[PDB]
Formats: structure tokens, sequence, C-alpha cells
């Protein structure tokens, strides 16, 4: 904890809060990517910040799309990833690594969300379940 | 009746309908129900339970019986 | 013997691969039909509010 | 002063109020109606007008109706008072043993409890059923989730956890029944009156128990809100009297299909598969308050039912995230017979640390489950080949598995009427001895059913030398019993003759008992 912020958005907080909370957790992160220093963001079930701003857009009565998404879910994970740099020496040189975290239901890589975030992320961190309980674990496929 | 079909339930589960041609068990217990006693019925739709009277006392008279093929 | 299972479980990695291929054509079509129908049906119920 | 229904359109009501609309969530009463209707705002529609859920049936109201605020939400009683009660979604006594005594009436909405005041203790809680207290073990205190499709067997692993843990424990429990059958709910009502957990009359005190019901029957406004209920008994439990609680859920699925049935008619553009755009954060509105604080502490046991088997469903998907043990039950497990039929590697809970449990607990719990999957993946080459290529390290650890796999099986003491076995309490030393024995080859003699619905390793060798006694009994019986004995076998009208024929009345009569009930009343 001498290194670590900690954005808690729960359960039982507001939808618009758990929108947000990977957005303010970035800003946080992107302090030390901006004074030459090195973050870590992770983003925690980032599936779950998409369900959260699911709920807002169908309440607001905008129009959805593919599992009642918005059109605009793929500019929500993609504007918060793209904020994850190596900067330049010009500009401190600092560097924000995100790891974002995404559920899948049944290995669905094919799922909406899940395909938005394989698109704009560089790597994937497969873990497959028949690993895990072979004893591999960490069950990375 | 209730009292028909765990007679015949009996023939199956107690071995007698076993030496049976697999085609013809349909044919088979159309005689086990006709060819049995008429009063065996009688005691086990009262009793509701095939008792230790009755259990041997039935699958003895399940011996009596003309199977077909057998 | 042994040469002769091998020229059958050759003959059935093809017909497990020929099966396998007709599968991923049908879940492939199966894929795109279920989501056509849940957006179908998600545009109904707002359409049937606005 | 007062409002009056505008509209009417299923189970949800518009209220029209000339003058200071009520608070969201606050509880409305609609005079004039032939039963108490209760209805909840849910929104303000904007034009003076509430949109509201009934919490009974809206046949019967008309356009005009008055409709009297409360000025709260829906207040229940809580208290020892209501301990050996039944209550209703709005807290009224449905067991007729006349009105419930309050304590205190409490409103049953209210915040969750902080992040400041979480408890972060782990200690397991032991259950007696071994397939749970090995490889998915319960923590004394936090959310416990039992998963599975229609059939697998929720509500008999539900009613073996009271008897195994409210039956004799220091504080009380609350059973939510949210929207399950009211044939089981009676049942359960009746089996802890012969348990003495409800006693009735002037021993109510003694009661240990409270339960608050919402079966199916009732409209979704009403099964919406009986979690609700029946948790605020168990946080007054926990917030005031300071006391550790039981909280039991049949099928916190029913709280969001039912938030799902109305949510179309609140206005709401539907989500995914077709529940509301508000699933996760209505779950979690519930979830989150049953939790242990400093005060108190709340074991919850939840059953989930999935919906056609399928784990990927948004509501019990969701519910995943909320619970400290998930014990998952599988169809194909109970098609087998093995009960409780619990997939043992798809439970997981967090009590499955080696410095929670020790390591003598968890290397037999990873060592099981390392043979089970092993076998899950040969039982792929075996219904096709079938084990004469298995290199006998193979075979072995498809018959260690096999082993395994009965020996998780366990007859349930409520059971005794499905399966024709007295149930079985395991404790958890005899658990970790067993499956260490089955591991390392300690019992790999013994017969393969000789470990199915048994106790401990101890009664799987009483059983596989009862039945190395009973084959080798069989010949005893066959070249004789067919004749010659001592007549308690007798002839065949003497068995008749006992008959006591009852008389039957050849007609049925009952055109003169309708006219008999014209003249009472
Ligand atoms: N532990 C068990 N032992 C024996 N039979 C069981 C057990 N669990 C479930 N069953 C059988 O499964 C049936 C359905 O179980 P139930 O408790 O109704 O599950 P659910 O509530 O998920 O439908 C029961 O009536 C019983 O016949
Ligand atoms: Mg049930």
């Amino acid at each position: 904890m001498r290194y670590t912020i900690m954005v808690s958005a729960t359960a039982s907080d507001a939808a618009p809060l758990q929108f947000l909370a990977p957005y303010s957790g970035c800003a946080m992160a992107e302090y030390f990517r901006d004074t030459g220093k090195h973050g870590l963001i992770i983003y925690d079930d980032l599936s779950k910040q998409s369900v959260a701003y699911r709920q807002m857009s169908l309440l607001l009565r905008r129009p959805p799309g593919r599992e009642a998404f918005p059109g605009d879910v793929f500019y929500l994970h993609s504007r918060l990833l793209e904020r994850a740099a190596k900067l330049s020496k010009e500009l401190g040189g600092g560097s924000l690594t995100a790891f974002p975290v995404i559920e899948t239901q049944a290995g669905d890589v094919s799922a909406y969300i899940a395909t938005n975030v394989i698109s704009i992320t560089d790597g994937q961190i497969f873990l497959e379940t028949e690993l895990f309980y072979k004893g591999i674990r960490p069950a990375l496929n | 009746p209730i009292e028909r079909q765990t007679v015949a339930v009996y023939a199956a589960t107690k071995g007698f309908l076993d030496k049976v041609r697999v085609q013809d068990i349909v044919a088979a217990e159309e005689a086990v129900i006709s060819q049995v006693n008429p009063a065996v019925f009688k005691i086990l739709k009262a009793n509701g339970k095939i008792t230790p009277a009755l259990d041997a006392h039935l699958k003895a008279e399940l011996r009596k019986v003309k199977l077909p093929g057998a | 013997e042994h040469a002769s299972r091998m020229s059958a479980m050759e003959n059935s990695t093809k017909s497990a691969g020929e099966m396998l291929g007709k599968l991923t054509l049908d879940y492939n079509r199966k894929r795109q039909a279920t989501i056509t129908t849940e957006l179908i049906e998600i545009i109904a119920g707002a359409s049937a509010l606005m | 002063d007062a409002g009056y229904v505008s509209q009417v359109i299923g189970p949800v009501v518009d209220v029209r109020f000339d003058g200071e609309l009520p608070s969201i969530l606050s509880s409305l009463e609609v005079e004039g109606h032939s039963v108490r209707l209760v209805l909840e705002v849910a929104q303000h529609m904007g034009d003076n007008t509430v949109r509201c859920i009934a919490m009974d049936s809206t046949d019967g109201l008309v356009r005009g109706q008055k409709v009297v605020d409360t000025g709260s939400p829906i207040k229940v009683p809580v208290g020892r008072g209501t301990l050996g009660r039944i209550m209703n979604v709005i807290g009224e006594p449905v067991d007729e043993q006349g009105p419930i005594d309050a304590a205190d009436i409490w409103s049953i909405h209210r915040e969750a409890p902080e992040f400041t005041e979480q408890s972060t203790e782990q200690e397991i809680l032991v259950t007696g059923i071994k397939v749970v207290d090995l490889l998915a073990p319960y923590q004394r205190g936090g959310k416990i989730g039992l998963f599975g499709g229609a059939g697998v067997g929720k509500t008999v692993l539900i009613m073996e956890l009271i008897n195994n843990v409210a039956k004799a424990h220091g504080g009380f429990s609350v059973f939510a029944g949210v929207g399950e059958r009211t044939r089981e709910g009676n049942d359960l009502y009746r089996e802890m009156i012969e348990s003495g957990v409800i006693k009735l009359g002037a021993e109510r005190g003694n009661s240990k128990c409270t339960l608050v019901y919402g079966q199916m029957n009732e409209p979704p406004g009403a099964r919406a809100r009986v979690a609700l209920t029946g948790l605020t008994v168990a946080e007054y439990f926990r917030d005031i009297e300071g006391q550790d609680v039981l909280l039991f859920v049949d099928n916190i699925f029913r709280f969001t299909q039912a938030n799902s049935e109305v949510s179309a008619l609140l206005g709401r553009i539907p989500s995914a598969v077709g529940y509301q755009p508000t699933l996760a954060t209505d779950l979690g509105g519930l979830q989150e308050r049953i939790t242990t604080t400093t005060k108190g502490s709340i074991t919850s046991v939840q059953a989930v039912y999935v919906p056609a088997d399928d784990l990927t469903d948004p509501a019990p998907a969701t519910t995943f995230a909320h619970l400290d043990a998930t014990t998952v039950l599988s169809r194909s497990i109970a098609e087998l017979g093995i009960y409780p039929a619990v997939d043992p590697l798809d439970s997981t809970s967090r009590m499955l640390n080696p410095n929670v449990i020790g390591a003598e607990h968890y290397n037999v719990a990873r060592g099981v489950q390392k043979v089970l999957q092993d076998y899950k993946n040969l039982q792929d080459i075996i219904a096709i080949l079938g084990m004469d290529e298995l290199s006998e390290e193979d075979k072995l650890t498809v018959a260690r598995a096999r082993k395994i796999q009965r020996f998780l099986s366990q007859p349930f003491q409520v059971a005794e009427v499905f399966t024709g076995t007295p149930g079985k309490y395991v404790d958890l030393a005899d658990t970790i001895s067993g499956f260490q024995g089955v591991l390392t080859g300690k019992y790999d003699d013994l017969p393969e059913m000789a470990f199915y619905m048994v106790g401990d390793i101890k009664e799987v060798k009483e059983k596989a030398d009862k039945m190395a006694k009973d084959i080798a009994s069989r010949k005893e019986a066959d070249n004789k019993k067919v004749s010659e004995e001592l007549k308690d076998i007798p002839s065949l009208d003497k068995l008749v003759s006992e008959i006591k024929e009852v008389v039957i009345e050849e007609d049925d009569g009952l055109e003169e008992d309708f006219k008999a009930e014209a003249l009472s009343s």
C-alpha cells in the first residue's frame, strides 16, 4: 500500500459511479506517467464497468446495439485504455501499463465486450479453467 | 391398475422374466397378469404392501405360469 | 492389423474433420442468427416504449 | 393530502398526487381495496405522478381510488417477537398465530454498511457435508451460493444445511423464501415444528428461526421485496442485538426475475437476454447488506437457480461475484446418482487457501480435484475405447477417481425419504483422513460401491465387509423356500378373508352436497 492506490466502486454504488471509476483511477495513475515515473493501472472487471455503462444508456433511452450495449461502448473502453502509454523522452519518459480484466462466460471470446477489449489491447493473458483444475496455476493458456 | 403394475414389475425385477425372448416381453407379461391368481391382486390392493406372507407366495405363484418360448 | 488400423484411423480423422467442418458452418450460422434474434428482441422492446 | 390511482397496467400502478409526492421507495396504502394493497414508489413519472409496484394483486383497482402515503418505506416487525413466526413481504403474519409482537418496526430499505465496518476474518463453517467441507469449504460469516438448475438438489442441500448448521448454533436464523413453491415452504415450516426450531404457543420465545415467505403465487412486486424483508429481520439481529445470524435465501434468482417482470412496465428498455437494465445494481444493493460487520455476523446461504442449467445466464453470472463459496450443483452428477450433486471442480471457495485451512486440508482438496480433473480428460478416451490401453498409471487414477467420486456422495438426514438411508454427519477431520487414504492408495483394495452413500472411511470398511458377506450369502435360499414351510405363508382365501371390504357408495352424491353448502353460511 505504500505504492498502491485503490479506487473502489463497489456493487452497491450507483452505475454512474462504477462507470467513472476506471476513468478516475486512470487519472490518478496518469499522474505518475505525466511526471516521469511509471504506473501500473489494473481495471479489475472492466466487463463490470460496461454493464454499469449499459445501465445508464438504456435508462437515458439511448439506442441499444448488440447485447443492448450502446454504440459508443467501444469508444468507452478505447478512450480509457489508450491512455496507457509509454511517453517520449521530451515528456519525461514516464509510462502507464494497463491490465484490464475481462470475465468471459464459458471461455467465449466472441462476446461483444470481450472482442472490443481484445481489439484495443496489445496482448492477452488467457486463463483457461480447464488448466486450472489440472493443477496448472496460473492457468495460462 | 396399480396392483397389476407392481406384479409385472415384480416379475421383471425378481428375475422371473429372463429366459424370455426380449421381443416378446410385451406378450410375456400379458400371460403373467392373466395366468397368476386373480385373488393375489386383491391382497396386494388391500394391503398396499407385498407382505412377507405374499412375496414368497406370489413368487412361488409366478412359477406356475406359462410364458411364450421359455 | 496395425497397418489396416492405420488406414482405418486415417479414414476416421477425415470423417471427423468433415463432420467438424459441417458443424462449424452450422455453429456460425446459429451464432449469427442468435445475435440477430437477441437484437430484434431488444429493438422491439425499445420501439414499444419510444 | 392524499393521492389517487391514475393508471393500472398489470402489477404497475400510477398514482397521481396533488401536492408533495412521496419519496421513491416509500410505501403507499390503497384504501377501499378488498385486501391490504401496499404500493411502493419506483419512480416519479413527472406530472405529479409516481409509478409504483404493488405488493399484492391489482385486480379490483379503480382509477380514482384513494391512496394514502405512509411517509416511510415498507416497515416490518423485527426482533425476538418474530422468532417462530411466518411473515409476509409487508410484515403481516401468515401463520394464523395472532399479531406479531414487535420490539421495533424497521424500514426494509437501508444502505449497505460501509467500507470501514467490514470484517476481514476467515474461519471455517463446518457443515458435515464432506464434498462441501473438503473442496469448497464455507466461511463462518460469509456469503454462500448454491447454484444449479431445476431439480439438481438446491432445496435438499439448503434443508440439510439448516439442520446441520442452524439446529445447534449460538444465534438466530432467518429463512427468506423468495418466490419458490408454497408446498416446500409448508414442508419447511412443519419440519421445524418437529425439529423444535419453531415452537408454537407459549413456548414461542424459545424459537430460533423466523420465516419470511414470498412464494411463487405472489405478484412480482411482492417477490422482489421479500429478500429485503427477511434481510431486515437479519439486520436487526446483527445491528441491534449484535449476534450471529444465519440467513437462508431460497432462490435469490427469483429476486432478479421479479424485478425483470415489472421492468418494462416501469418504462425501461430491456437489457441483454431479457433482464432489466438495472440487473447488476439491483442485485448488488441486496447482497451488499448481507455482510458481517463489526457489530455481528450474517452467514448467508443463498440458493441460485440457473435457468436451463446455464451458468452463463446473466442472473446467475452476476451472483458469482457476490459470494465467498459457490457450491455449483450439476445435472450430470445428479444423473449418476451422486447426491449431493456438487460439481467438485466447479465449486469454489475463498477458504481454500493454504494459510487459512492449513496445508493438510489444502493439499487433499487440490489432490482430489487433480484426480477428478484427470479422469475427465481420460473419460473422453474411455467412452470411445474402454480402458485397456491406459498404462496402469492411468488405470489407477481412473479407479482412484471413481472411488473419490462416490466418496463425495453422502446420505442426507433430510433426504431419508428420497434415499432410503439414515443420514450421515461427517466431521472435518474424518473427511480429511478419508480422502487422504483414497489419494495415497490406502484403500485401493475396497470395492467401488463401498464408498457410495456412506459417512466416512470407517463406514466404507463396514460396507465392503458387509457386501462381501452378502454376495456369498446368495445361495442359501435357492434350493429351498419354495415349499415346506411353517405355514405362515398360508392359503389363498386365508389372506383374502381378512380383507375388510370397504363400502363403495356407487354414486357420487355431490348434488346433495352442493345444496348442503348453500344452507351452510
Ligand atoms: N441429497 C440428495 N439426496 C437424495 N435425493 C436428492 C438430493 N438432492 C436432490 N435430490 C433429488 O432431487 C430432487 C429435486 O431436488 P430439489 O431439492 O427440488 O432441488 P431444486 O430445488 O433445485 O429443484 C429431489 O426431490 C430429490 O428427489
Ligand atoms: Mg428449490
